[PDB]
C-alpha cells in the first residue's frame, strides 16, 4: 500500500 | 563527523543543490551535518531532512523487495540471501542513523506541535521500515516502537492541529499504512483513513486556496488507499 | 580489493541481482571485482560491466550538468562551485577506475574483434566523459585520447565486423556524438552517422528477424540524431 | 545530443 510520497 | 567543518548555512544550501541534482545520498549527508550543528530545524529544513532520507531509504526498500522476492522464489547457492542481507544491513544502518538524529536531540528540543509531530511521525516511519525487514527476538519491540511514536504524534496532532493540517494528514496516512501492512490490523487502518478524510473534508471551508490544495492532495491519497482496501 | 574474497561466479551472479534491483553502484563494484580476477570477460559479462558503469557515470553526469548550469547562471558564495567540484571529482574517479580496468588488462588481452572493439569503444566513451568536464592543460590530450580510442575501434570494426553489427553501430553513434559535442566537428558527426546508417540499411537483408530488430533499433538512434542535427 | 542508451 502507498504511504506519503516524496515530492 | 565529515561535515563538521562546513557552515550550517552552507550545508543547507548544498542540500538544496543536491535535491535539484537528484543526489539524495549527498542531500542526506548534508542534512545530517546540519542537524549535528545542534540547533533546532526550521520547517523548510525539517522537510529537507525528510526528503533526503525518504529518497535514500525508499531506494533501499525497493531493492530489498526485489531481492526478497527472488529469494522467496528460490525456496542454488548463498548469493541471493547474502546480497539481500547486504542491502538489508545498509537499510538498517540508514534507519538507525535517522532514529539517532531524532533521539540526539531533535525530539527532545521540539516543543511546538508542528515540529514535535513531524519528528515523531519520522520516528514511526523509520521504525516501520525496520519492522518491514525484521525477523528476530526484537521484532515485536520494533513494531511497538513504531506504534508508540505514531500514537504520541497522533495524540498531539489531535489536540494542537486542525484536521486539515498537512502534517496531521500525512501522519494519519502513514499510521494507517502501519496498521494495514505491519500490525495486521486492516480494520483499524480503514477506520483511521475514513475518520481522517471525513474530519478534514468538514474543515476545508476554513482554508485558503493554497491550503486547500495542500490538504486535498493528501486527502486524495487517503481515498486512494480506502479504494484499494475496500 | 574489497571483492577479492568473493568467487568470480558469485560476483557475476550478484551483478545480475544488482541490475534487477537497480543498484548500479553495487553492480559496478561487483563487476570491477570480476574483472580484477584476471580472466577475460564473455560477451554477457562485458555488457554487465558496461551497463553498471554507464548507469553510475550517467547519474553523475546528469548531476554535474544541473550544478554547472546553476553555477553558470550565478556568474553569492563558494558553495555551488564547491559542490560542482565535488561531483566532478567523483565522476573523474569513476572514469579513471573504468579506464584503469581497460588498461589493466582488458584491452591488451582482447584479441577478437568483438571484445577489442567493445573495450576501445568504452575507452573512448570514458575519455569523452572526462573531456566533458575538462578545463586544464591536459584537456586537448583528453580529447585526443578519446579520439584515438574511437578511431582504433572504428578501424577494426570496419575490417572485421558487418555494417549491421550492433557494437559497430553503437561505436559509430557514440563517435559521431564525440564529433558533434566534444570536437566541434558537426559535419564529421553528420557524415559518420549518415554513412553508418546507409551501409547498415544495405546489409539488413542478410539478417535474421532477431538481428534485424537489434540493428534497426540502433539505426533509429542514428536517424534521430541526424534529424536533430539537420 | 543522445549517445547509446543503457537498457
Ligand atoms: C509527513 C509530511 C506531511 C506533510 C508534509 N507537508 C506538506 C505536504 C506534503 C505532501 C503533500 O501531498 C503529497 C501528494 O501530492 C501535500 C502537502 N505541505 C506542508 C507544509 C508545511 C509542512 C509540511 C508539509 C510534509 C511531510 Br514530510
Ligand atoms: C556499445 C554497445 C553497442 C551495442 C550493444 N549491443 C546490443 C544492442 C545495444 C543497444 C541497442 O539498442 C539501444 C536502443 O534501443 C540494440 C542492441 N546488442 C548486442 C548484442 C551483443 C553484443 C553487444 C550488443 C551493446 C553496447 Br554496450
Amino acid at each position: 500500500t502507498p504511504s506519503l510520497p516524496t515530492p | 563527523g565529515a561535515m563538521g567543518s562546513m557552515e550550517r548555512a552552507s550545508l543547507i544550501q548544498k542540500a538544496k543543490l543536491a535535491e535539484q541534482a537528484e543526489r539524495y545520498e549527498d542531500m542526506a549527508a548534508f542534512m545530517k551535518g546540519a542537524v549535528e550543528k545542534g540547533e533546532e530545524l526550521s520547517c523548510e529544513e525539517r522537510n529537507l531532512l525528510s526528503v533526503a532520507y525518504k529518497n535514500v531509504v525508499g531506494g533501499q526498500r525497493a531493492a530489498w523487495r526485489v531481492l526478497s522476492s527472488i529469494e522467496q522464489k528460490s525456496n542454488k547457492g548463498p548469493e541471493v540471501r547474502e546480497y539481500r542481507e547486504k542491502v538489508e544491513t545498509e537499510l538498517q544502518g540508514v534507519c538507525d542513523t535517522v532514529l539517532g538524529l531524532l533521539d540526539s536531540h531533535l525530539i527532545k528540543e521540539a516543543g511546538d506541535a508542528e515540529s514535535r509531530v513531524f519528528y515523531l511521525k519520522m520516528k514511526g516511519d523509520y521504525y516501520r521500515y525496520l519492522a518491514e525487514v525484521a525477523t528476530g527476538d526484537d521484532k515485536k519491540r520494533i513494531i511497538d516502537s513504531a506504534r508508540s511514536a505514531y500514537q504520541e504524534a497522533m495524540d498531539i496532532s489531535k489536540k494542537e492541529m486542525p484536521p486539515t493540517n498537512p502534517i496531521r494528514l500525512g501522519l494519519a496516512l502513514n499510521f494507517s499504512v502501519f496498521h494495514y501492512e505491519i500490525a495486521n490490523s486492516p480494520e483499524e487502518a480503514i477506520s483511521l483513513a475514513k475518520t481522517t478524510f471525513d474530519e478534514a473534508m468538514a474543515d476545508l471551508h476554513t482554508l485558503s486556496e493554497d491550503s486547500y490544495k495542500d490538504s486535498t492532495l493528501i486527502m486524495q491519497l487517503l481515498r486512494d488507499n480506502l479504494t484499494l482496501w475496500t
